[PDB]
């Protein structure tokens, strides 16, 4: 039972109360009027205060509204200012505030008052893990890791401390040691441990070094929720979508994009050749840590559904020819890039983030060897004019073995079942 | 987490969360 009274809060217990009672009692317009007459008559009141705050949450969870909910983060806020605050209501007040600042986005908001709290409260290992997902959430990975290390240094059997050292490791490309921090972490079976990120990876990391447990770890991610099957391991997904590796044409619906593509083929090779020719600092090195070896880089026309208006000068017929396809360009959660591989080259088996999404390959310069992908058990080669179509949140795997260059251009189109509002509102990725 | 999910799933979390 947590000690939220302080001296004087105690001698007012049957006013808090009231109001208190108001609020778990549902009438929330009631509470808020209740406390905020408690916070003008007892200023200095911390339970008061906190009541008020409460109220404010709680009435923007019933309007759905984030403008009373920053209200609510600000009064926690005064709640830590007043005097005499004790121990448990003072971590509670700040825990929620720095809770609700994430579920608005306000990242940096929550990393301080994230902060703030491992001063107050320099003992609680549970608040240091929480520190370092606020690293984490802003992409602090450097100050996520010492977190990480400092509460394993004290309580090295704590499985979410394991679980988010292991990713932070995983992520820096350190993959045989990850697994044993992932793989520890998830057996741990602590609080937020189970959880698709880690199996994920831990699977990964287990395929990147030959480990055979890799689909073991897959099977029971699947068998807790985390994975639509086996083979289809995003983690942002619509549920319901149709799932399959490979898709037609017409099974897309998008047949005057594929259309497009295939007529106008070589004006789409042609500039991406000028723009390799001329201007070759616009394709960049795939930078997610998906290669085992080999040099392959894209050049980028729209991603999260932005045009990137300086990359379109180097592709202006082709950026007007997809203009045409709100599918493509208006998908949030896909991008239009060209893709450039070269001989050598393994691309790790990998999923995708998303399942909102299938990928298209036109084929533009197409060695006649050694150039193939596969998707879950399907394994298919490209062709220049021709477009093939796939889902890449299903595993998928890519080999360069020719002895020349292998240029493909790739269009994300929108799920064709995702309906209008899910496109206008689904979260960018 | 300032990257992007383009390709693949590496980055702590895709997405930048707006509230309701
Ligand atoms: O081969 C390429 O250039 C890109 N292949 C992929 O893994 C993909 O499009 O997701
Ligand atoms: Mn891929």
């Amino acid at each position: 039972k947590p000690k939220l009274l302080n001296k004087f809060d105690k001698t007012i217990k049957a006013e808090l109360d009231a109001a208190e009672k108001l609020r778990k009692r549902g009438k929330i317009e009631e509470a808020v009027n209740a406390f905020k007459e408690l916070v003008r008559k007892y200023p200095q009141s911390p339970r008061a205060r906190y009541g008020k705050a409460q109220c404010e949450d709680d009435l923007a969870e019933k309007r759905r509204s984030n403008e009373v909910l920053r209200g609510a983060i600000e009064t926690y806020q005064e709640v830590a200012s007043l005097p005499d605050v004790p121990a448990d209501l003072l971590k509670l007040s700040l825990k929620r505030r720095s809770d609700r600042q994430q579920f608005l986005g306000h990242m940096r908001g929550s990393l301080l008052t994230l902060q703030r709290l491992v001063q107050l409260f320099p003992n609680d290992t549970s608040l240091k893990n929480d520190l370092g997902v606020g690293y984490l959430l802003i992409g602090d990975n450097d100050n996520a890791k010492k977190v990480y290390e400092e509460v394993l240094s004290v309580t090295p059997n704590d499985g979410f401390a394991k679980v988010h050292y292991g990713f932070i490791l995983k992520a820096q490309n350190k993959i045989a040691e990850s697994i044993p921090y992932l793989k520890e972490g998830i057996e741990s079976g602590d609080p937020g441990t189970d959880d698709g990120r880690f199996y994920f990876h831990l699977g990964d990391a287990m395929q990147r070094v030959g480990n055979k447990e890799a689909y073991k770890w897959y099977e029971l991610g699947h068998k807790r929720g985390h994975f639509a099957s086996v083979w289809q391991r995003s983690l942002y997904n619509v549920n319901g979508l149709k799932a399959q590796p490979w898709w037609t044409p017409k099974e897309t619906g998008y047949t005057e994009l594929v259309k497009s593509l295939e007529r106008n083929w070589k004006l789409i090779r042609d500039e991406g050749l000028a723009v390799m020719d001329k201007a070759k600092g616009l394709f960049l090195p795939e930078d997610e840590n998906l290669r085992e070896k080999g040099d392959w880089s894209q050049f980028t026309l729209w991603q999260q559904g932005r045009r990137n208006e300086n990359a379109c000068k180097g592709a202006p017929k082709t950026c007007t020819l997809l203009e045409k396809f709100p599918e493509t360009t208006g998908c949030r959660r896909g991008q239009i890039k060209y893709s450039i591989m070269h001989p050598g080259t393994h691309v790790w088996p990998a999923t995708g983030p998303t399942n909102c999404r299938l990928r298209m390959h036109l084929g533009l310069v197409i060695p006649k060897e050694g150039c193939k992908i596969r998707c879950a058990n399907e394994t298919k080669t490209w062709e220049e004019g021709k477009v093939l179509i796939f889902d890449d949140s299903f595993e998928h795997e890519v080999w360069q073995d020719a002895s020349s260059f292998r240029l493909i251009f790739i269009v994300d189109v929108w799920h064709p079942e995702l309906t209008p509002q899910q496109r206008r509102s689904l979260p960018a990725i | 987490n300032q990257g992007k999910c383009k390709d693949g799933l590496g980055e702590y979390t895709c997405t930048s969360l707006e509230g309701f």
